[PDB]
């Protein structure tokens, strides 16, 4: 995260750390949804144009941690995974379209003040919130600039027109996508960077002061460049898909 | 860079 | 979970972590 500032403690308790066992190292964030499914981006386990294709075996997920490289006893657990899905129609070969991924634990994980999952919107929380200048919030254990962070990081940034974001890059644009971050003009700044992958862009619903995960962390030219902005997988257009996975293997 | 996770898991 | 989204340190103890009030004070409409 470039910009941001130190999460405060059980902040992001549905925050998941993806990491490799060896070399042992942090692939990617993600999310919680349920005591036995962690959300996060397709192209963190998949992207063949860097020969990154991970089986269930090389990665690890770390649930309720803070500290970045810190074994956090007593506090955080680690899980092994049982199955890894990834969507059948994630475009890795062009603009990274449909970037989102599941994987189902070999065991539930026990919720406590630091692990607990996050909610995932319904039709009408995501017409509602996804909306230009409406804010949300990115975590994550990424780079601070395009070192390391010593805790989690986190920023809060506004969804972006659509049209801005599209006339921002030169890559196609989807409806399973849309962009956050500040405009030039606007003085603040923040963005997601190298690390963050498959973390949640997250909004509290003003209606139920619940917490909603309304994007995932899934790219950008840079990191936090002016004129540039933080792509995001749309979570409530790929839904469907998620619930068949969770129906069909839950 | 991390600290060393319990080899259990 | 009828409980997601609400945290044990936070929503769940009626606390409000440091920077919440921005997101809310966005959600204008
Ligand atoms: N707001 C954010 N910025 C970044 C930059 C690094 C990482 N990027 C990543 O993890 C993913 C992995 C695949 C390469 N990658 C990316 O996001 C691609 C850009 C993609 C390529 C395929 C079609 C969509 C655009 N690489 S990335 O920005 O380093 C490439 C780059 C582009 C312009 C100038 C300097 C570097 C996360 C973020 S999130
Ligand atoms: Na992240
Ligand atoms: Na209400």
């Amino acid at each position: 995260i470039v910009e941001g500032s130190d999460a405060e403690i059980g902040m992001s308790p549905w925050q998941v750390m993806l990491f490799r066992k060896s070399p042992q190292e942090l692939l990617c964030g993600a999310s919680l949804i349920s005591d036995r499914w962690v959300l996060t981006a397709a192209h963190c386990l998949l992207y063949p144009p860097w020969d990154k294709n991970f089986t269930e075996n090389d990665l690890l997920v770390r649930i309720g941690k803070h500290s970045r490289t810190r074994y956090e006893r007593n506090i955080e657990k680690i899980s092994m995974l049982e199955k890894i899905y990834i969507h059948p129609r994630y475009n890795w070969r062009e603009n990274l379209d449909r970037d989102i991924a599941l994987m189902k634990l070999k065991k539930p994980v026990a919720f406590s003040d630091y692990i607990h999952p996050v909610c995932l919107p319904d039709r009408e929380t995501a017409a509602s919130l996804l909306q230009a200048g409406y804010k949300g919030r990115v975590t994550g254990w990424g780079n601070l600039k395009e070192g390391q962070p010593s805790v989690l990081q986190v920023v809060n940034l506004p969804i972006v027109e659509r049209p801005v974001c599209k006339d921002s890059t030169r890559i196609r644009i989807t409806d399973n996508m849309f962009c956050a971050g500040y405009k030039p003009d606007e003085g603040k700044r923040g963005d997601a960077c190298e690390g963050d992958s498959g973390g949640p862009f997250v909004m509290k619903s003003p209606f139920n002061n619940r917490w909603y995960q309304m994007g995932i962390v899934s790219w950008g030219e840079g990191c936090d460049r002016d004129g540039k902005y933080g792509f995001y997988t749309h979570v409530f257009r790929l839904k469907k898909w998620i619930q068949k996975v969770i129906d069909q293997f839950g | 860079d991390f600290e060393e996770i319990p080899e259990e898991y | 979970e009828a409980d997601c989204g609400l945290r044990p340190l936070f929503e769940k103890k009626s606390l409000e972590d440091k920077t919440e009030r921005e997101l809310l004070e966005s959600y204008i409409d």
